[PDB]
């Protein structure tokens, strides 16, 4: 907590800032493992938005995407970078089990006025970098663990 | 024939040769083959601006030894 809030992030593009660092994950966070149902991203947001610590709003968080697209997709560096078609993207993104991550963190951070950090973990479970979407500190952020470049778990910051 | 750096997702730079009269996807393909990663899983920016597949490399103000940043598309 104390340490993570002292991190100066490097600004990169849009509301994305970045850090390179090695951390022992268990020393700084507790992890709630999410199920492998395609929804981990939205489960983690649901779980992190509230002290009751449940993932059952995951559908609702997913259903924010069309509206966030209307507001932001035309200007999202990742969408622009990858040359994604808006209509193609919105139709897929609302389906149950469709994966998500960096683009939806960028849109939703803004849409909900929150800060989302995806912490990247190597094969051994050591945090090797992070992407922060927003201007908040980690102690206030929605912290997610990215595993095997294919899944996220929720992080609770430790005390 | 310009030499530049592409900083990878681990923060480490690798040297790529590039032609300002060629489009951005030429460099995508070079990175894709060399770093073993599909083109639709990453994008590139330069000085905070996203680079686009059919834009000419020369339009971005590239210089010898300048750094392009690789951005993985994160999905899970």
């Amino acid at each position: 907590v104390n340490r993570l809030d002292a991190i100066v992030w490097e600004n990169i593009e849009g509301n994305l800032s970045r850090a390179f660092l090695t951390l022992d994950l268990h020393a700084f966070f507790n992890v709630n493992k999410e199920v492998g149902d395609g929804n981990c991203f939205y489960r983690a947001l649901s779980r992190l938005h509230s002290e009751s610590r449940t993932s059952n709003e995951h559908l609702y968080y997913r259903l924010l995407i069309p509206d966030a697209v209307d507001k932001y997709f035309d200007i999202e560096p990742e969408a622009i970078g990858l040359g994604l078609n808006k209509q193609e993207y919105v139709s897929k993104a609302i389906l149950d089990g469709e994966w998500a991550g960096s683009l939806e963190a960028s849109m939703l951070s803004k849409f909900l006025d929150i800060t989302i950090i995806i912490w990247i973990v190597d094969d051994s479970g050591t945090i090797i970098s992070a992407n922060r979407y927003g201007e908040g500190r980690p102690s206030q952020a929605y912290n997610l663990c990215m595993v095997g470049n294919a899944h996220f778990d929720s992080l609770y910051i430790r005390v | 024939p310009l030499s530049i750096l592409v900083r990878n997702e681990r923060g480490h730079s690798n040297i790529y040769e590039v032609f300002l009269t060629q489009t951005v996807d030429t460099l995508k393909k070079k990175v894709s083959q060399r770093e073993q990663v599909h083109e639709d899983q990453f994008w590139l920016s330069f000085e905070g601006r996203p680079m686009e597949d059919k834009e000419l490399l020369g339009e971005y103000g590239l210089k010898p030894q300048c750094t392009v940043i690789k951005h993985l598309r994160l999905r899970g």
